[PDB]
């Protein structure tokens, strides 16, 4: 009909809306563990440095 | 944000959407029921064209 | 009718789905990122004791 079309679009504008942002978020997710993840093999790369200047 | 404002916009998109869906609904409701009674009368005619017909005939 | 129903149901669940999605991510986008503030932390006082161990 007329107002039916309407209330799909917006259910569709919600869906389009929480999916990008759900997308985004996981995009996020994996940058900032993938940093995390390197930053702790740094840790660990001066952590034995550490061990060989102590030998 | 932009989002919070396209919210709104297609919220009151709706708003006004729906809103001339049962008005559009409301209007097409009175013509049925004015082709109701359309109907009615019409049956009307054809009891009373029966009926005078049929005194005619039996004339 | 019966489209409407289970078109409407679907889409609502798609934006649900959606938005936890996003939530969990951005739980994890937030623990991950204070535990990486705690590897820089600890890795500067890693770095400053080596300085004085190499002294």
């Amino acid at each position: 009909m007329d107002a039916i079309k309407k209330k799909m679009q917006m259910l569709k504008l919600d869906k389009e809306n929480a999916l990008d942002r759900a997308e985004q978020a996981e995009a996020d997710k994996k940058a900032a563990e993938d940093r995390s993840k390197q930053l702790e093999d740094e840790l660990v790369s001066l952590q034995k440095k550490l061990k060989g200047t102590e030998d | 944000d932009f989002d919070d404002i396209h919210r709104k916009r297609m919220e009151k998109d709706l708003n006004e959407l729906q809103a001339l869906i049962e008005a559009h609904f409301e209007n097409r409701k009175k013509e049925e029921e004015e082709l109701v009674s359309l109907k009615d009368r019409i049956e009307r005619r054809r009891a009373e064209r029966a009926e005078q017909q049929r005194i005619r005939n039996e004339r």
